[PDB]
């Protein structure tokens, strides 16, 4: 593999999360990226950490599909399996209308609500995660 | 525009959990850690005591370890104002 | 041997070299990384130092080349190639260009193809769309997944009811809409069918841990303790 | 309990 030149983090990463008990993490689109690492760093900290003031975490991914960001799906995984005291809830929304489905999103829209779990994950991704398709109820959820 | 920088910052208010009377005139202060306080280690606040009826802000380097679960400032008593500090922190209540 | 491989008008060309398995035909960029593996089973060819390949079910594969001869000699060879396990027409070089259909054509394709499948689920371009096979490797990427996963090679091996090495709009239909409208004692026997690898009507325990890393060695068994038939299964 | 379901 061909040698890569690195410039330093540049983020300016407020990590205003840890301030509140309970957080809610909104990601849209490209701006997901970050929660990767967002969440594993905040599993990894509860995991190591036993008074941490942050006592729940929710992740709400708001997409239009998964494409590019199956990733994601993998690194939720590992997350909802390392989180040993249920301190990050992860929620997907497809916004795709169901119309413009692609093979992905109808093969998580069956496994997600015409298939049945086996550990209570789904048979496509894996994850225990519910996946929900339409507008995410931000009002309601907060209330 | 510097001063509504200022006036955007959110200034904390908590309490001294300790004080001391350390010899040459110097001032230990223990006081609640914010509860979303997070700093390295060489950095500074600032401090007001209203005791005073000033107001007014000074700066001081951050004593205590990170890791800890207050913070601690070392005030030396170079004027007006810290030696003010060190005279209504001297009693206790 | 070195050629120049055309993606379309819009997409530069790239140098490629192609190399010929008894069986099979490799398209390998010059670094030696394999970009297409195609299999010859019981293909058309068009002539202009331009070489058009026609895969019957995949995109069509083009060449171009620095001149006539090496373009003589790679299709003098091929046809020993093929032969030991046969059409060709002499086009100039824009109606050979024409005439074959690339990677963005067969996306869009693929497409319609979906909406189409999705629409039923739940007209000349729409007929062409229909009567296409996908291959494995499209069937991976438009899941989202890589062309060597379990839910992937599960999945196609289960649709594939002929077992050509292709899924069709037929298959593809029937699955999904077994996925969809089947009974809970049809899509049990449905997920049966797709967990055993053997398919011989019963999952040992280590297929049904294999399933069960499928789903992702001492865990895996001792979840699975606590044969198992269809009955058993449901 | 949570209230999540999408429009
Ligand atoms: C980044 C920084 C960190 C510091 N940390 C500490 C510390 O940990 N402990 C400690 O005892 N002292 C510290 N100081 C010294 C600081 O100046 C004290 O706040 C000062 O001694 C208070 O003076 P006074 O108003 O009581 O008396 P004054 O009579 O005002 O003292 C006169 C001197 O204090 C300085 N000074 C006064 N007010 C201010 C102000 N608002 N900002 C900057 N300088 C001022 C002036 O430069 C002058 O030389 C720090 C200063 C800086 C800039
Ligand atoms: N932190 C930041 O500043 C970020 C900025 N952006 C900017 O956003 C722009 C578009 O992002 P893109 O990559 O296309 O993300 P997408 O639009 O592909 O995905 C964002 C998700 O949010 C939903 N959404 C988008 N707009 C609205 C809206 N007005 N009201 C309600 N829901 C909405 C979409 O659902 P649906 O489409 O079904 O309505 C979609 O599922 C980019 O130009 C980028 O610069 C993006 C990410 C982070
Ligand atoms: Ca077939
Ligand atoms: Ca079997």
């Amino acid at each position: 593999y061909p040698k890569l030149y690195l410039d330093g983090p540049f983020g300016e990463g407020h990590q205003e999360w840890h301030k509140f008990e309970v957080s809610v993490l909104v990601g849209g689109g490209i701006g997901v990226t970050p929660f990767a690492s967002i969440l594993k760093d905040l599993v990894f900290k509860s995991s190591v950490s036993c008074q941490v003031f942050c006592k729940k975490i929710y992740f709400i991914w708001v997409t239009r599909t998964q494409r590019q960001f199956e990733w994601l799906a993998d690194i939720i995984r590992e997350v909802e399996e390392n989180d040993h005291q249920d301190l990050v809830s992860v929620h997907i929304y497809i916004t795709q209308l169901a119309e413009k489905f692609d093979l992905r999103t109808t093969m998580l829209y069956i496994c997600e609500r015409h298939f049945q779990k086996v550990l209570n994950r789904s048979l496509f991704t894996g994850l225990r995660s519910i996946t929900h398709f339409g507008r995410p109820p931000f009002e309601p959820f907060f209330n | 525009g510097d001063k509504l920088v200022s006036l955007s910052r959110k200034k904390v208010e908590i309490s001294v959990v300790k004080a001391e009377l350390l010899p040459s005139g110097v001032t230990h202060l223990r006081f609640q850690r914010p509860q979303g306080f997070e700093y390295k280690s060489g950095q500074w606040v600032r401090i007001a005591c209203l005791a005073l009826g000033t107001t007014e802000y000074h700066p001081f380097t951050l004593t205590s370890a990170p890791h800890e679960d207050t913070l601690s400032l070392h005030i030396r008593a170079a004027g007006p104002w810290t030696t003010r500090l060190r005279e209504i922190y001297s009693a206790p209540t | 041997m070195e050629a120049l491989e055309w993606q379309g008008h819009k997409e530069p060309c790239r140098p490629v070299l192609v190399y010929l398995q008894p069986g099979q035909i490799r398209v390998v960029d010059g670094r030696l990384t394999v970009l297409r593996t195609i299999q010859l089973q019981p293909v058309n060819f068009v002539l202009s130092r331009t070489l058009l390949l026609k895969i019957p079910k995949e995109y069509d594969l083009v060449l171009l080349f620095n001149l006539e001869e090496e373009r003589q000699a790679l299709v003098e060879n091929l046809r020993g190639a093929l032969k030991e396990s046969i059409q060709e027409w002499e086009l100039r070089e824009q109606e050979l260009m024409r005439a074959a259909v690339t990677r963005e054509q067969r996306r869009h394709l693929l497409e319609t193809f979906f909406r189409h499948l999705f629409s039923q689920v739940l007209s000349q371009k729409v007929r062409e769309a229909l009567t296409c096979e996908l291959s494995r490797a499209e069937f991976a990427e438009s899941l989202g997944l890589k062309p060597q996963d379990m839910f992937v090679e599960s999945m196609f091996s289960l649709a594939d009811k002929d077992g050509n090495g292709y899924l069709s709009f037929r298959e593809f239909l029937d699955i999904l809409v077994v996925f969809m409208k089947g009974s809970p004692e049809e899509k049990s026997r449905l997920m049966f069918r797709m967990y055993d690898f053997d398919g011989n009507g019963l999952i040992s325990k280590d297929e049904f841990i294999r399933m069960l890393r499928s789903f992702i060695k001492a865990q895996l068994a001792e979840v699975v303790e606590s044969e198992l038939t269809w009955e058993d299964f449901h | 309990l949570l209230f999540t379901e999408a429009h």
